[PDB]
């Protein structure tokens, strides 16, 4: 639910 | 009197993904409002091709969905207006981009699951895209650098595991070789050539955001560490003005930046320079 990486939530 | 040179910022994301367009004057401390995208996108990658800004791939993550972008569009600083070009052979989230002698160069990316090893070039003469040698490994979140008319593509993510290696697409001779890993893992890393080195600043190593910096010296095929940044940033914009790097943004795990860095290779130090209008990762980044 957060991309650690880019910081952009998912679902 | 007159303007010159901008380190112009596209896109990007904070709660969702954004159509900034702005423009930072580093000898003016200055920042300009411009033309927003047609479509707001994140984690797209941005090049200039003569005197025209570039906005590749990256993905709109909507509050209703998200699409991942196969889109190419062109600002015109003149004009201060988008257009639309030929879309590339398949959508390309967290692309890397290169530029040599007036093409432009579409390396890896994800198109939702399919994280991409495939590789693409766009000569603006024609308005086509044409697929060449793919990558050994697949990457997305891919640091891309062109020196003596080499495009290097550094660290990434392969779908399963991030990469510290790095390789090096010939386009005379359209193969791929690997390269000097780097020292540190890195995915969504900044990378740029200055004064003949590749640099990768900042990325996600897998479990932490970076503030170290190392470069490649292409002779002695090794990767030296540099001046740490002040700020630990991953996904963030990178672009070389006026021979100084310049780190735009990004994330670090619990804010979205808006702190832009400058480093002085001639003295090796970095420093905070401005901030930018808001905070906001994966931005495309480039100068004219
Ligand atoms: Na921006």
């Amino acid at each position: 639910v957060i991309n650690p990486e880019t910081g952009e939530q998912i679902q | 009197p007159k303007v010159g040179r901008l380190i112009y910022t596209a896109g990007g994301y904070f709660r969702q993904s954004l159509s900034y367009l702005e423009a930072y004057n580093p000898s003016d401390g200055t920042w300009l409002r411009l033309a927003d995208l047609q479509v707001p996108r994140s984690g797209l990658a941005g090049c200039v091709v003569g005197g025209l800004l570039y906005a590749v791939g990256g993905r709109n993550n909507s509050p209703d969905g998200n699409t991942d972008s196969s889109a190419l569009d062109c600002y015109n600083p003149m004009t201060n207006q988008w257009s639309p070009c030929a879309p590339m052979s398949v959508p390309r989230n967290r692309i890397g981009v290169g530029v040599i002698d007036g093409h432009i160069y579409a390396v890896g990316g994800s198109h939702g699951c399919i994280h991409h090893n495939s590789v693409e070039r766009y000569e603006p003469e024609r308005d086509e895209w044409h697929l060449v040698a793919p990558m050994l490994t697949r990457r997305i979140g891919v640091g891309v650098a062109v020196l003596n008319r080499l495009l290097y593509a550094v660290g990434g993510f392969d779908g399963t595991n991030r990469l510290n290696s790095a390789e090096c697409y010939y386009p005379e001779r359209n193969e791929w070789r690997m390269i000097t890993a780097m020292n540190t893992i890195r995915s969504g890393a900044g990378v740029c050539v200055l004064h003949n080195c590749i640099y990768a600043a900042g990325g996600y190593d897998g479990q932490d955001q970076l503030n170290s910096v190392e470069r490649y010296d292409v002779e002695t095929e090794t990767w030296t560490f540099v001046a740490p940044m002040k700020h630990r940033r991953s996904a963030l914009g990178i672009t070389v003005h006026q021979g100084r790097i310049y780190v735009l943004g990004g994330y670090d795990g619990h804010t979205f930046l808006d702190s832009v860095e400058c480093y002085d290779p001639d003295t090796d130090t970095w420093s905070e320079v401005t901030r930018m209008t808001s905070g906001r990762s994966g931005v495309g980044v480039a100068v004219t």
